[PDB]
């Protein structure tokens, strides 16, 4: 839940603004004076891909996830740049690959002979973990990741041999890829394509010469091997030799499209009509995400300058770049209607028809599996450590899980949202101030619940447009990833809901040449701007994504947006070396119930290991954290407590009958739906077995005083509906869904509404 | 180079702390590692942002408004700067072992607030407690006249 | 940490009422339990928004502007610092004795109040009842000039 | 509770005016029903938005301007204030007897204005058939000589 | 033609100098090369933003807040202004040779840190191999009292 | 009609230039065409923004920065003024036999600046090939040590 004023966007929502995207710090930005129209039709967006495990000690090469290794290891593990990276690869590979010494003192290790041949039948095994510790002592580098390369390469062409032991293996993690490109992820994805070219190569070394041969006459010498080795790394090197600088390419292929996008280019610089007509410009110039990278071209760099030759050379660079992007990349052209439509709109409206209240929200699916695993070292002072699985945990915590998600949609809280707004609603028209748009997004709480981080900074991010600096590398790098994700992702929706878009230039203050910005033309049919603008002549020209947003329709979304769950059971003998403990939480927890019988107070505790079926306290279990399904439910929980707010608010000043009336029953459907959606939480799994022994823990203390037996006909019922609302609050306290806060909270506002009163009061009959 | 928006409120504040006194020059020369002329620190200040901030962290009096002007437009200079300002305060002798004599009694105050709830919750509970009697007479007769 | 719009609004005012006396440098050591000393008790103030305002409530004169700009840039220390700052008020003797004898008038009130509408009509009545009799005339007049 | 931004602007000004004049102070102890110290006045009027009110409305000078913001900050309070702080005006004794005698006048006014179009279009036509005779024929002047 | 906003800050700023003295009045006509009258420099500097800088150059100590704030305004004169405004810094005879001296040192500082991380890594690994012992025995306590 | 942000400043400018001297009435007066009397030329200032700028251009001295605000706030009145407010400059006999000398340099300029790219270009370069020799040998050893 982000709150902002259409109106005061500047100072309500820099984070998201466009005259903040190309460099305004102050509100002033031209309304259309000067204008070129355009039709965007395609955009590079990323696939649906989340984060994932994969290994690395097999005789494998896998060269797009090489590639993608190179990536975390050069941005999410602080380094310069993948750029950089790449080039000392280059350099480490010539030195492996352009010295014979080194491809026969690793040969007459892993055979055992130096100058005579090996017979067919005395082949022994090696394991790859001895020859990567020799292989840091010959060519010494300090990346890792250059050396498990070599050694994967080796054991790949010596693997038919016979020469190497298959045991052991090894997994790291990969991250998660953003969706909308940078000029800074241009780059890279220019570099990956080339590091993808030279790690083909090595992949297609196959020995098959050197195995018949060793059939046919029973033994080979070493130097057969040793060249057969040091012939293929060359042909790899020969292919990584020869290429162009990514960022003079990138910066050179926008800046020719920022020249043929602006209308106030100078005739002087003007691209001409031949590479104007290169095949391909066609199809770069309707191109969305090339837009929004230019923007940030320009506003990193402040200006463009070209080094190539103009005319000829830039003519045959154009498609380079173009093979570079139409490769498998992560980057994939689409249609510009296919990427943002898992977004949702809704608004409540006026008698004349003008919004005061727009709602823009995010269409998710809820994960309903979970994992418990136990930590085991491999050696003291060595993080080296492996971990196992333990289903009967996590079944019974899916199996606790796959019910509560079937009663928490998203769609059903934005329903609920517009009924309070419609319900609350007087009969009078809205001038003061635009609809206030909220905006509900549980990415922002779900990334700031998977890193452990503030939600205030990210709120703050948003709000005021600035990152913070006191918080750390590896938070901070991915709030601005988000940050970037969040504007283009807006932008994309706008642009995909009003196709209608003008390109302008910006010079009134002008501490650039030139920087784009587009403008929208909606049509209206209303008459009081939202927002701040001239509503004139039957539709408004606005700069800003949001406005546009503003004055749509109620928008319906037809995607979910999926987030999967991280595989720890199918390779469970690897050794992890990727940080487990970010990723998973201590699990344990003591919750009590009291009822007061005849001016008596009973009470009876319970710990989480009786209600998991175990009989003895384990203390080293952790769980994989949820934080999809806690992220749905401290939005849903936030709504709650907003909409109850604002009823309160409005039940004060109502001044009437029959609206005052309908704001009571407003309150009392709402409470008595929350009431019953807890109840139905607790008669699964974990809540049912918490019921059964907190039940015996109550009667085997009322053992000494003896008591008549009640009614049982409603005083069964009544204390039933009792222990289930305890029971379902505390199934959600133990898993990590919900605060104690915020549970306490929720209690109180259940319980000032005598909603288990107005509950019974239906299982009567008159 | 340093941004004019920051330099105009920077410059003028240096240079009259300057005007105040000269003691500080030789100071600011030593601690950056420029010549001991005004003009040589003054050009340093435009040239360098970092020099600027060290400048405005060696004197603060007045260039309090203008390092945070600095530190509002350029983040990268308040993080290179966090770790070239860095000075480790005394510690006591005393410090370890009188904080071990503490270890009996944290446990004794979280003990207590788990079970209360929050950290504000034990602390109104105390003050509940700790209030008079009559304040809880005049709650009884609230509730005895009709209100709630 | 203190937010820099509310610290150059904080920090002068301290400072002025350093420099105005010193016994409340020792006032608010013994509050806050920091050092005695006013580079030590500036630097908390510097570091920890509660121990701003914990200082801007032990100072009251000069402090009340930047107290309430505290409260205004920081809404989640309202609650805390309000616990913290505590006071509580010296009960008479009469007190519940005097309210034991008002039940015979509150009810009365209340049920006229009921009669009428809100408390605001009963009001409205009141004064409409005790008002002059020339409004009556001026009103039965104004409308029978034909205005309403 | 008082806002923060009505609270900075209106309670110095309190404070200057029991700083003006301490016969105001039993003034607004018997207008609110506090007690005659202005601490207790002070607390009244930082608890109770309408007390606020009405302490800005006794001290009339120098708090017309946080009269005015408290009552932009709090449409809530404006009924009720309303409601408290009445006056009957003083009715004079010829008026209705005097007020008798204009259903001649303001029927013939209000005929005409009928017939005319709205008020404005009645005194704009007055000031026509007022105004003098050299402006109609400086209309008829400038039309023959084809300017309109 | 100079921009308004600019004009308003450079005008007055250059006429004041020129009352301040005419020497600089004989400079500035030698320097851009107009007619020695102050109102044909004047009108020089209302026409070019380009003359304006040199003039806000060749005067300094008074007009520097206008020159920074003509170079926000104008950054496309920023280029022409900082190449015509330009000279030579004299160049030290020992410096090159006192150079060639640290190709030890340079080289051993960035293979550190290329082991360690940044040279932010590197600066703050140097203070905490640099800290007192003290540090990490209460380090050491608080993990043995259980916090993290 | 003019605008109220712009009267604000222009209309006590021009009533500071009256109670300056009374003469200048009388030149408005003979300059605009209206009528000698300071209220009909205050009159008109407001009536007509044209006016309004030409009497700020008739006084020069306080007027020049509610002439640059009209001028910022009414972009339709510039070409209209401009044209009104114009007067010839004196040109010297020898001005244009003096220009005609000048082209055998100019065309040389105008070719080397075709060559070398930009006249900034130019000027970089002959500031490049003027510079000391010692910067030259500053650059190859930062580039023999492996600097770039």
């Amino acid at each position: 839940m982000f709150n902002l004023k259409v109106k005061d966007l500047n100072g309500s929502a820099r984070g998201l603004t466009q005259a903040f995207a190309i460099g305004e710090l102050k509100n002033q930005l031209s309304v259309g004076a000067l204008q070129l129209p355009l039709q965007f039709t395609r955009t590079f967006s990323a696939s649906m891909t989340s984060e994932l495990l994969w290994e690395v000690g097999k005789g494998n090469i896998d060269p797009v996830m090489y590639a993608r290794l190179f990536f975390q290891y050069a941005q999410a593990g602080g380094a310069l740049s993948v750029d950089e990276l790449v080039n000392q690869f280059t350099e480490y590979h010539q030195s492996t690959a352009c010295n014979p010494e080194i491809w026969r003192k690793l040969t007459a290790y892993i055979t055992g002979s130096s100058n005579r041949a090996i017979k067919a039948d005395a082949v022994g095994k090696v394991p790859p973990t001895a020859i990567l510790e020799q292989l840091r002592t010959l060519a010494p580098s300090e990346h890792e990741l250059f050396h498990h390369i070599t050694t994967d390469f080796v054991c790949h062409v010596l693997s038919p041999l016979g020469f190497i032991l298959p045991d052991a293996a090894y997994v790291y993690r990969v991250g998660r890829t953003a969706t909308y490109p940078n000029f800074y992820a241009l780059v890279d994805c220019v570099r990956a394509s080339d590091l993808r070219r030279m790690l083909t190569a090595l992949s297609s070394v196959d020995s098959k010469m050197l195995q018949a041969t060793f059939k046919a006459k029973g033994a080979l010498a070493p130097a057969l091997i040793s060249q057969h080795l040091a012939n293929a790394a060359t042909t790899a090197f020969e292919r990584s030799r020869g290429n162009f600088d990514a960022n003079a390419v990138v910066s050179s292929v926008l800046t020719i499209l920022g020249r043929l996008w602006s209308p106030s280019t100078p005739k002087e610089l003007d691209p001409s009509a031949r590479l104007r007509n290169t095949n391909g410009i066609d199809q770069l110039r309707s191109n969305l995400a090339l837009f929004i990278a230019y923007q940030d071209m320009v506003k990193q760099r402040g200006r463009a300058e070209v080094i190539f030759s103009d005319e000829e050379l830039s003519s045959t660079i154009i498609p380079w770049f173009i093979e570079a992007m139409s490769e498998v990349s992560p980057f994939k052209l689409r249609p510009i209607n296919e990427t943002t439509s898992y977004i949702g709109q809704t608004s409540a409206i006026d008698h004349m028809g003008q919004p005061s209240h727009v709602v823009v929200y995010e269409d998710w699916q809820f994960a309903k599996e979970i994992t418990a695993f136990t930590p085991v070292k491999l050696a003291n002072n060595s993080n080296q450590r492996f971990l196992d699985v333990e289903p009967g945990i996590s079944d019974r915590m899916s199996a606790t899980l796959a019910p509560i998600g079937n009663t928490f949609a998203v769609s059903a809280f934005v329903k609920n949202r517009t009924a309070v707004y419609e319900a609350v609603s007087q009969r009078g028209t809205v001038n003061s101030n635009g609809a206030e748009m909220t905006l509900g997004f549980p990415s922002v709480v779900e990334r700031d619940y998977a890193l452990d981080r503030d939600p205030m900074v990210a709120i703050a991010a948003l709000r005021t447009g600035i990152v913070d600096e006191s918080l750390e590398a590896r938070a901070s790098n991915d709030l601005k990833r988000s940050m970037f994700n969040y504007y283009a992702a807006v932008m994309h929706y706008a642009v995909a809901h009003n196709p209608e878009v003008v390109v302008s230039e910006h010079q009134g203050v002008a501490a650039e040449q030139g920087s784009l910005y587009l403008v929208w033309n909606v049509r209206t049919e209303l008459r009081i701007p939202v927002g701040y603008n001239a509503i004139e002549g039957g539709s408004i020209r606005t700069p800003e994504p949001l406005e546009a947003i503003a004055y749509n329709k109620p928008i319906q979304p037809s995607e979910v947006l999926q987030a999967k769950v991280l595989d720890l059971a199918n390779h469970t003998t690897s050794i992890h070396i990727w940080p487990w403990h970010e990723a998973s939480t201590e699990f344990a927890y003591e919750d009590a119930y009291s009822v007061t019988i005849r001016n008596k107070r009973y009470t009876a505790e319970v710990k989480e290991f009786e209600l998991l079926g175990l009989g003895q306290r384990r203390e080293r279990v952790r769980i994989l954290k949820p934080t999809v399904a806690h992220a749905i439910i401290q939005m849903w929980y936030s709504w709650f407590v907003e909409d109850d707010r604002t009823l309160a608010a409005a039940r004060r000043t109502s001044r009437d009958d029959a609206e005052k009336l309908a704001i009571d029953g407003r309150r009392m459907q709402n409470a008595v739906t929350l009431l019953r959606k807890i109840e139905m939480i607790g008669t699964t799994g974990i809540g049912a077995s918490a019921v059964h022994l907190a039940q015996s823990r109550i009667v085997d203390q009322m053992a000494g005083r003896g008591l008549i037996d009640d009614s049982s006909d409603l005083h069964v019922g009544i204390n039933r509906h009792r222990i289930r609302i305890w029971a379902g609050l505390a199934v959600l306290q133990m898993m990590g869904l919900l605060s104690r806060s915020e549970a306490e909270a929720l209690t109180k506002v259940l319980g000032d509404s005598n909603a288990l009163g107005m509950v019974v009061a239906t299982t009567d009959i008159d | 180079m340093l941004l004019p928006v920051v330099a105009r409120a920077a410059v003028p504040a240096i240079e009259s702390a300057i005007a105040a006194t000269p003691g500080l020059v030789s100071r600011i020369a030593a601690a950056i590692g420029s010549k001991v002329s005004p003009s040589a620190i003054l050009a340093a200040v435009k040239s360098n942002p970092v020099v600027a901030g060290l400048t405005l962290a060696q004197i603060g009096s007045t260039g309090y408004d203008a390092y945070q002007q600095l530190l509002e437009n350029h983040p990268e200079v308040a993080e290179m700067l966090k770790d070239l300002s860095f000075k480790a305060d005394e510690i006591q002798p005393d410090f370890i072992g009188n904080l071990g004599q503490y270890r009996e009694e944290l446990e004794l105050v979280e003990d207590a607030a788990r079970f209360v709830g929050g950290m504000s919750n034990l602390i109104r509970l105390r003050q509940a407690l700790e209030l008079d009697i009559k304040y809880y007479g005049l709650k009884m007769q609230l509730n005895d006249m009709g209100y709630r």
